């Protein structure tokens, strides 16, 4: 009782940090894989998706 | 491995350098078969004749002669900002 | 009167074990930043990491 909202997330227990994935934001986010060239710092972040 | 650094970066450097105030001549039209420089002289009835472009051979400045071997370091031994991992 | 445009090999060939042309992989590539071969190599080296 009182559960405000119930989502269907990717399983962090399965897609562990050992996978390099970071699910806390609600999307997978693997750093330093498909990083773009020739852009300002912080512009890499969308490619983490 | 380096072609992106040439086409997707250095090319802009050419594109902007081409608009510089002092690059006033038309250096090349993209067609080897037909291109020739426009050629001019200061000249007077009084008798002066001063070609702007002229062939005098090697000069003290060291601009006249070209070592084409410069291409090798450009390929086989030069880093670029694009390659590589991210650089501003 | 024309329009220059890119044409992916997947927009031409559609062979099952030659060219992956699943709409999933397609839209996944649609997400990707423009890539150089050094970037691709970096992606591989990351997955290996």
């Amino acid at each position: 009782y009182g559960a405000a909202v119930v989502n269907i997330d990717l399983n962090r227990d399965f897609f562990d940090t050992a996978t390099g994935i970071d699910l806390t934001k609600g999307i997978p986010l693997v750093q330093d894989l498909l990083v773009p060239i020739g852009v300002t710092a912080g512009a890499e972040q969308s490619a983490e998706y | 491995n380096i072609a992106v650094a040439h086409t997707d970066h250095l090319s802009v450097v050419y594109a902007t350098m081409s608009n510089f105030m002092l690059n006033f001549t038309n250096n090349f039209s993209g067609n080897h078969a037909t291109f020739k420089p426009d050629q001019y002289v200061i000249t007077s009835p009084e008798g002066s004749y001063k070609p702007i472009i002229e062939r005098q051979g090697e000069t003290v400045d060291g601009l006249t002669i070209i070592d084409t071997s410069i291409v090798w370091p450009i390929l086989c031994q030069c880093t670029y900002p694009l390659v590589r991992i991210m650089e501003e | 009167r024309y329009h220059e445009s890119v044409l992916e090999i997947a927009d031409i060939f559609d062979q099952a074990d030659f060219i992956q042309t699943s709409d999933a992989v397609r839209q996944l590539r649609a997400l990707m930043p423009t890539l150089s071969t050094s970037q691709i190599r970096h992606a591989i080296e990351r997955i290996a990491q």
